[PDB]
């Protein structure tokens, strides 16, 4: 009758189709309620800059200042040589690198031959 | 959140809509606007909240199955074809504190009643900074609803950005 | 902005208008030289192998 | 070349005897009249360079070098007034001396005839360079960008010293000119790998080349606005000059050594222009531009044709002024919000109608709209790219598209969209700021008109 | 756009012109402070109807989080003054 | 993955660590006359022994 | 507090104190003369003029004197009959091959 | 007159006279007379004026002039002066084939556009001449090199050489 | 000829005209959009010359 919804990493599920919603029970309330705290607590440090009269600048914010640092100066201190970025790190950098080689080696050589040889077509190359 | 009663309203809402897009032409959707409103009145009272549940949940599949793939969205609704069209003739009031003195001198009586506005603002930011400090819990706000203005002369707190903001259609 | 913009234009014609004024009559009351075989016997000088007189007094003057 | 080293040094005796609010005007309007003096270094001919003397000569590839070095040191002073507003008199004066330092040891680096001495100084402006990213600096990773800046050049350049006094023992010279005449093939052994290798080094961690480029987002990024700008315009391109010299006397063994060169440089451009889809920061994404643009000159220069050696030339000078400009733009907002993130502060079309001309004139030569001289230099190298091999077509086509992508991904984020509502001190743009970006823009698209002057010798 | 300006007794009449057509509201009680659900026996299903008529007199939608809070034509007219800079 | 680890983790890193291991050796240092002048001695039987520096 | 510190300097804006700043200066003698010496080196003498000396350079690298040579010599070529190009750039009568 | 003819050949030209069939007047020969008028005519007074100028201050400019000295062949290994010399000659006379190379090209160019649909024929001459002057450039400066000169060359031009003459050996091996 | 060639130029010079006056302000607002459209509008009449004697 109706086929059931098969979310993915770039279609979401519906929050009309997640069961979650509907099963509301008293913990649920009491964690909607304090993430609502949180949020409604930070709205008013914001605001209560955002609306002060004598503030001329930038309004920082620590949330942003992490979300850059987290994302540049945290990496390498937090990295461990294991298999998982041994490994990826090969495929990634050399893989590549040992893939162009042949395919330019390979073609490099074949044309040379055929210009030796005097069967490849130059009539009008005299711009290189 | 909302209630189990909020969670029906919307999607009585978001079936209408849809079923417009459908039918299309006034008279046609007339009909099945009143046979869809029958199917939410001989469940309007029941009594069982699982089966209430049991209703609203074996009817968003319905709506999900049934949904117009491109519904009829409003010029200005979000998604709609003037969405955000004027954000870039929005310019803050801040701005015009910049102005060379050149310029305000064409618009004397507008930045000579800017001022009172200024003044009103710088005298009345105290008062509200503890209207909320008294009037909030020891911990912090447990809601995003601000209080009115308790007093007469005093203006409701946080007011200058939800006031002065920028027509919707600025030029 | 409008304030920047007429400066940027003032000085750009400050010395423009003249070059172009002047390279306008350069061009009418003395004009470019004549391609003519070198007389036998005569060694022209380094500037006098180029058209127009401006490239002809550049090279006379610095180079 | 004394008609220009004697000049720049009085700019030193101009900057310390001048009156204490006078050192920015007197400093400007000297080095601009240096500057239009630099233009009587065009008289080059067809066959021959010029040749002042036994130590200096210019010839048409170290020309446009001089001109465009000797035009950024008046931009400079103009970018750094701001900054350095609020600084100690005698501090300001001591760096407006190591701006006039590194031109001085810029202009007898192009021009230095004997390569020993174009080491000595391509090695001097390590000095200034250094202590102006490490006493100027803003952050604290400044500490951290000088050292890297100074080892990653040493750790190259030593290898070139032993390698250049090798071949004056054995050829007899180091006369840029004498090796015209006396070069001689050089012979495939173990011995001339090496030698291949250290004569080439040096330069490649200059310009930079991918692999070796850790140190240049950590030093254009952190140095100050007057050291990002001779840092990414003069400074990468002594890698640029020293290979197409230093290639005359490493024939025929280039023709295979160039291969792990090469497959790193194309696909250099591909990593390094996507790593610009996915920077936070603003002058960080400028700084991985330049890596991008600078590999399309290493294969230019591998390859060893007349059509590469006159997009490579086009492409040094074209990039200077390009790659200086955005870090001004840049460093526009930074003066304002005082941050690099480049989510902090959108919409700026709606508050700064004229700057946000400059962003787009200063992208679209950034992808190479033709004909800007972007994209003359950019097009002369796939041209030639192509006969060395039809397949490098496909990694040269993607890295425009790529290019095209970050570019304008730079200037819808920052420009266009919703200005940032708690933001309310981004004032009118100064004069000195629109006198800066239009000091660069306006050379940057004359030179579409007579491009021949900044094709090199091959031309 | 070269359409004319709304005003507040505009906002007004066409407010109550639509609850005048209504077939479940009586016109002789209908006034500018009828409770929808206290002074007209209305449910929020009907509620939302008037809403939907509302947003399609006007051409723009109402946010569900503030069309069920609106119990009276003259707060319906006070939310369209406000969406609309109408002032006098 | 690259710019950011492994570029740094196979050229400036471990060769900067390299360096910091070799420092600690050659300073941790007792201070012990006695035993670096019998440092002095080994020295010169490794001349003499393995080497044949007198000679 | 852990030492004794100035607290961080607002920053300072060039135009309260005046509003036709060009922002060079603070000062608005030193700031009006320095937007002259930058806008008249910078483009009245440096990118106007400069611009004309290029445009009038002593022909760059003798590509004019090129082309007129080629004219002479293809003139002469076909009225004599001669190829118009050699295929050997140097007369082999001066060339000893290795055997 | 401003340019020779030898050099830059133009085909005599063939114009086909008008043979009007109908009444209806031919706008163009309205154009062509309102044009002269208007635009031709003072545009020539301009050009007298300014031409009656030039004749009053007439001077001249020539043609430079190199006279031949020894090419690459005829000097002595490691001979920096006269290795210079003749190393200068060489490219100027690269310079100078360039632009013979361009002026048959331009030739060829300039046949394709004036025979129309006939070109595939009537070009035939003209593509001849612009197969061999190519093929003789080809040769003598073909995969030099960034770092061109005489000597590598003259390295070519005797490798060619040497091919040719080793395939008279086994040419005439019968 | 002497007329086909300078009515095929003047076409593409025309339509520049706006763009250069609009650099310098050697002109005035408020009828811009009024100037555009009688370039193009004098553009076309310009090219149809051309035109004409192509197809006769
Ligand atoms: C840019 C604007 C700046 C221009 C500077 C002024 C230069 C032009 C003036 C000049 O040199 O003398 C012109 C000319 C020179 O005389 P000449 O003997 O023919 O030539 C002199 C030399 O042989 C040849 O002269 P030349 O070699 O010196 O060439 C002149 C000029 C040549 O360039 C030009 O100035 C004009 C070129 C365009 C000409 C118009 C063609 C436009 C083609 C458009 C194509 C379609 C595009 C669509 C897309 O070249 C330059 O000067 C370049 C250096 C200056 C520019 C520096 C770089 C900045 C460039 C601008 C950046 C923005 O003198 C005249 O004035 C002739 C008369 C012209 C008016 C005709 C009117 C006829 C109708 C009369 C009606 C009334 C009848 C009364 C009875
Ligand atoms: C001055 C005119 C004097 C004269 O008649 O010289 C004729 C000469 C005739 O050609 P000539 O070069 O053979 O002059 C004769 C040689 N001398 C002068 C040494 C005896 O033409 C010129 O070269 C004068 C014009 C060039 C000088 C002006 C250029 C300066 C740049 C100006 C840019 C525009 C701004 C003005
Ligand atoms: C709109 C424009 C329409 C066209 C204008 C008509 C004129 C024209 O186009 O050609 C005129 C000329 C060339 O035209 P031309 O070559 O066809 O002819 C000129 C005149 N005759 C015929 C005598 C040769 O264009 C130029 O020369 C522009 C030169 C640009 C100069 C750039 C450098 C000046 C700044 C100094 C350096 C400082 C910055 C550092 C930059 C780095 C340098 C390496
Ligand atoms: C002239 C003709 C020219 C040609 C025109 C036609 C061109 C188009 C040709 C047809 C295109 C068909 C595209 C089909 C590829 C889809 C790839 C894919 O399946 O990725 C989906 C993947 C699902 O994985 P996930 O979400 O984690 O869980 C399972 C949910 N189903 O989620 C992901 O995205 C993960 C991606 C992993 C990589 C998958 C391979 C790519
Ligand atoms: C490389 C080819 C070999 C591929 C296998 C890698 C080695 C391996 O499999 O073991 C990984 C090794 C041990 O892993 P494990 O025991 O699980 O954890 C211990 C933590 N030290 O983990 C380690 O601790 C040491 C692994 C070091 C491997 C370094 C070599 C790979 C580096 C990736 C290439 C670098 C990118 C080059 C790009 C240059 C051009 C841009
Ligand atoms: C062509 C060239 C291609 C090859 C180029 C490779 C790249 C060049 C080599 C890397 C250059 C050095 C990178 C920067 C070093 C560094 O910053 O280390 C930082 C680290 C932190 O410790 P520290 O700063 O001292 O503590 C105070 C903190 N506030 O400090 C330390 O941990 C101590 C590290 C000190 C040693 C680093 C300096 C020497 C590096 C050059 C090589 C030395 C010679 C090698 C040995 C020869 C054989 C014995
Ligand atoms: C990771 C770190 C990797 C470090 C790589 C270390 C490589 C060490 C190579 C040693 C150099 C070998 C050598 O001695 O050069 C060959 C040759 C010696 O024999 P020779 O007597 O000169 O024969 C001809 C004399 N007429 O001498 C010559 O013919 C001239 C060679 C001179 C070249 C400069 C000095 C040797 C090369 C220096 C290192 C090159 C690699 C640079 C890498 C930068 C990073
Ligand atoms: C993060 C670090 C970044 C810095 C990287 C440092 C530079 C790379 C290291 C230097 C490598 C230089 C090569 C030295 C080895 C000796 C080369 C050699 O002797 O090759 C000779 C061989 C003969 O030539 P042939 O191909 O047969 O044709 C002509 C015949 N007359 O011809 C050949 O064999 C062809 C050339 C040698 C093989 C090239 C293989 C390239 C593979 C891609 C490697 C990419 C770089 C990897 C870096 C990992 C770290
Ligand atoms: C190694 C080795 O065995 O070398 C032996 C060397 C051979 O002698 P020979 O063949 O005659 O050489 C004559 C050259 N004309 O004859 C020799 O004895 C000369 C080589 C001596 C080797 C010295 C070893 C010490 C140097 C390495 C120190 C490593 C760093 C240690 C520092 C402390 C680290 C904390
Ligand atoms: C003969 C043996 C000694 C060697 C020769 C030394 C020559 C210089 C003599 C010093 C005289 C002096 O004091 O000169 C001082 C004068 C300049 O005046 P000021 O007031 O310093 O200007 C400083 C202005 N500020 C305060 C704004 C920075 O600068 C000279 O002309 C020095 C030589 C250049
Ligand atoms: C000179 C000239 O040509 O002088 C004209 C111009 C000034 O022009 P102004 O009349 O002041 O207008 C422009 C000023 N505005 C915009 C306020 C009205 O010179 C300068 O300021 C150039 C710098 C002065 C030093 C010149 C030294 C030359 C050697
Ligand atoms: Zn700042």
């Amino acid at each position: 009758s109706f086929p059931k919804y098969e979310a993915s990493r770039l279609s979401s599920l519906p929050t009309t189709l997640d069961p979650a919603e509907y099963d509301i029970s008293s913990e649920t309330r009491k964690a909607q309620a304090e993430r609502l705290a949180i949020r409604s607590r930070l709205k008013r440090e914001y605001q209560l800059q955002y609306y002060d009269p004598s503030r001329r600048g930038v309004i920082e914010d620590p949330a942003l200042v992490r979300w850059t640092y987290a994302r540049s100066a945290n990496i390498y201190p937090n990295f461990r040589p294991n298999t998982k970025t041994s490994l990826l790190g090969a495929l990634f950098g050399i893989g590549p690198l040992v893939f162009w080689y042949y395919v330019f080696k390979t073609d490099r050589d074949r044309k040379e031959k055929l210009i030796q040889e005097g069967k490849l077509d130059r009539t009008f190359n005299i711009s290189y | 959140y909302l209630t189990h009663q909020q969670k029906v309203l919307r999607l009585y809402k978001r079936a209408l809509r849809h079923l417009e897009s459908w039918c299309i032409h006034r008279d046609k959707y007339r009909y099945f606007a009143c046979l869809l409103r029958a199917r939410f009145d001989e469940h309007k009272n029941e009594k069982d909240m699982v089966k209430a549940t049991q209703l609203l949940r074996e009817a968003e599949e319905e709506f999900w199955h049934g949904q117009h793939p491109q519904p009829y969205i409003f010029p200005e609704s979000p998604g709609g074809t003037s969405y955000e069209r004027y954000e870039c003739y929005k310019v803050p009031e801040w701005c015009l504190d910049d102005w060379h003195p050149s310029e305000k001198a064409m618009y004397p009586d507008y930045f000579a009643k800017r001022e009172q506005w200024k003044k009103l603002r710088r005298e009345s930011w105290e008062r509200e900074v503890k209207q909320l400090q008294e009037e909030t819990p020891v911990g912090g706000p447990r809601t995003e609803a601000l209080p009115p203005a308790r007093k007469q002369g005093d203006l409701p707190p946080l007011w200058w950005h939800i006031v002065t903001r920028p027509r919707e259609r600025p030029m | 902005d409008k304030r920047f913009l007429k400066l940027l234009r003032f000085y750009i014609l400050l010395t423009g208008i003249p070059v172009a004024i002047g390279i306008t009559l350069i061009n009418v009351f003395i004009g470019e030289a004549e391609l003519a075989e070198i007389p036998e016997g005569y060694v022209p000088e380094h500037w006098e192998y180029f058209k127009h007189p401006i490239s002809r007094w550049i090279a006379r003057t610095f180079f | 070349m004394l008609k220009y080293i004697i000049p720049t040094i009085m700019l030193m005796p101009l900057t310390w005897l001048s009156k204490n609010n006078m050192i920015w005007v007197n400093s400007t309007a000297h080095s601009l009249l240096i500057s239009f003096t630099s233009l009587l270094l065009m008289n080059q001919f067809g066959d021959n360079s010029l040749n002042f003397s036994l130590l200096f000569f210019s010839d048409s590839l170290s020309t446009p070098l001089l001109i465009l070095t000797m035009w950024l040191l008046p931009l400079m002073l103009m970018a750094s007034q701001h900054h350095l507003s609020k600084e100690n008199l005698t501090r300001k004066k001591l760096f407006i001396t190591m701006l006039i330092s590194l031109q001085l040891f810029l202009i007898m680096t192009f021009t230095a005839m004997e390569l020993i001495l174009f080491y000595i100084l391509f090695e001097a402006t390590l000095v200034p360079t250094l202590i102006i990213i490490t006493r100027w600096g803003n952050q604290t990773e400044r500490l951290n960008a000088g050292l890297y800046f100074l080892f990653y050049t040493l750790a190259g350049s030593l290898p070139l010293l032993v390698a250049l006094i090798y071949i004056q023992n054995t050829v007899g010279s180091l006369n840029f000119l004498m090796l015209q005449y006396w070069v001689q093939p050089v012979h495939n052994s173990w011995s001339n790998v090496f030698m291949w290798l250290a004569c080439m080094m040096a330069f490649m961690v200059k310009m930079p080349l991918y692999g070796l480029h850790l140190w240049l987002p950590k030093a254009h990024v952190e140095a100050p606005i007057a050291g990002s700008m001779v840092l990414a315009a003069v400074l990468l391109k002594l890698g640029g000059y020293g290979m197409l010299r230093i290639t005359l006397i490493l024939n025929p063994m280039t023709d295979f050594m160039a291969y792990p060169f090469i497959m790193l440089s194309l696909w250099g451009m591909i990593m390094t222009s996507s790593i610009c889809l996915r920077q936070t920061d603003l002058k960080s994404l400028i700084a991985y531009s330049s890596v991008s643009h600078m590999a399309l000159v290493i294969v230019a220069i591998l390859i060893q044709t007349p059509w590469s050696y006159m997009g490579a030339t086009a492409l040094m000078i074209a990039h200077g002024l390009t790659s200086s400009m955005l870090f001004c733009l840049a460093n526009s907002n930074y003066e304002r919000i005082h941050s690099r993130t480049m989510i902090l502060a959108r919409g700026l079309q709606t508050l700064l109608p004229l700057m946000a001309t400059w962003w787009l004139l200063a992208s679209l030569t950034n992808l190479a709209l033709p004909p800007t001289i972007n994209l003359i230099g950019e097009l002369f190298v796939v041209m030639s790219t192509f006969s060395w091999s039809n397949i490098t077509i496909i990694l040269m086509g993607v890295n425009m598209v790529i290019t095209a992508l970050y570019s304008l991904y730079m200037l819808i984020m920052t420009q266009r969209g919703k200005y940032t509502y708690h933001i309310n001190n981004i004032s009118p743009s100064f004069t000195r700021e629109n006198a800066l970006m239009s000091l660069h823009i306006l050379p940057l698209l004359l030179l579409t008109l007579n491009p021949k002057i900044i094709l090199g010798p091959l031309y | 756009s070269d359409a004319p300006p709304l005003t507040l007794e505009g906002i007004k009449d066409r407010v109550l012109y639509v609850l005048k057509l209504y077939d479940k509201i009586d016109p002789e009680k209908l006034s500018v402070n009828s409770h929808f659900m206290k002074d007209l026996g209305l449910d929020s299903l009907d509620q939302v109807e008037i809403i939907m008529a509302m947003e399609d007199e006007f051409g723009f939608e109402i946010p569900d989080i503030d069309a069920e809070k609106l119990m009276c034509p003259q707060e319906i007219v006070d939310y369209i003054a406000d969406k609309k800079d109408v002032y006098e | 993955l690259l710019d950011l680890i492994w570029l740094e983790a196979i050229l400036p890193k471990t060769i900067s660590l390299a360096q910091m291991k070799a420092s600690t050796l050659v300073t941790n240092q007792k201070g012990l006359i006695k035993l670096y002048f019998l440092s002095f001695l080994i020295t010169i039987l490794i001349s003499m022994i393995l080497f044949n520096f007198h000679e | 507090l852990r030492w004794q510190e100035d607290p961080e300097p607002e920053d300072e804006n060039l135009y309260e104190k005046n509003p036709d700043s060009h922002g060079y200066d603070k000062d608005p003698a030193v700031d009006i003369w320095n937007m002259r010496v930058v806008f008249f080196f910078g483009f009245s003498i440096v990118l106007v003029l400069g611009s004309t000396f290029v445009a009038y350079l002593p022909d760059y690298r003798m590509q004019e004197w090129a082309r007129r040579e080629a004219e002479r010599l293809v003139k002469y070529r076909e009225a004599h009959g001669l190829p118009i190009m050699e295929s050997n750039c140097f007369d082999p009568s001066k060339i000893q091959l290795p055997e | 007159d401003s340019w020779d003819k030898d050099v830059y050949p133009e085909p005599p030209r063939r114009t086909p006279a008008p043979s009007p069939q109908t009444s209806l007047p031919n706008p163009i020969t309205y154009l062509t007379k309102a044009f002269d008028l208007l635009v031709d005519r003072p545009v020539t007074l301009v050009r007298e004026f300014i031409e009656r100028q030039h004749a009053k201050n007439k001077y001249y400019y020539y043609h430079r002039e190199f006279r031949r000295v020894p090419d690459i062949t005829e000097c002595q290994e490691k001979d920096v002066l006269c290795m210079f010399e003749a190393e200068m000659q060489w490219r100027r006379d690269y310079k100078v084939d360039q632009e013979i190379v361009n002026i048959i090209q331009e030739r060829l160019k300039a046949c394709q556009q004036r025979e129309g649909e006939s070109h595939r024929q009537n070009c035939a001459k003209e593509l001849e001449q612009f197969t061999q002057v190519v093929k003789a450039y080809q040769d003598r400066y073909h995969d030099l090199g960034a770092h061109y000169s005489a000597r590598k060359c003259l390295a070519k031009q005797k490798q060619r050489m040497l091919a040719e003459r080793k395939a008279a050996k086994e040419a005439a091996a019968a | 000829m002497n007329m086909f060639s300078s009515l095929s130029l003047v076409t593409l010079l025309l339509l520049t005209m706006p763009i250069m006056m609009m650099s310098f302000n050697t002109y005035k607002p408020s009828n811009y959009p009024l100037y555009v459209k009688t370039a193009i509008s004098y553009a076309f009449i310009t090219s149809m010359i051309p035109t004409m004697m192509f197809i006769h």
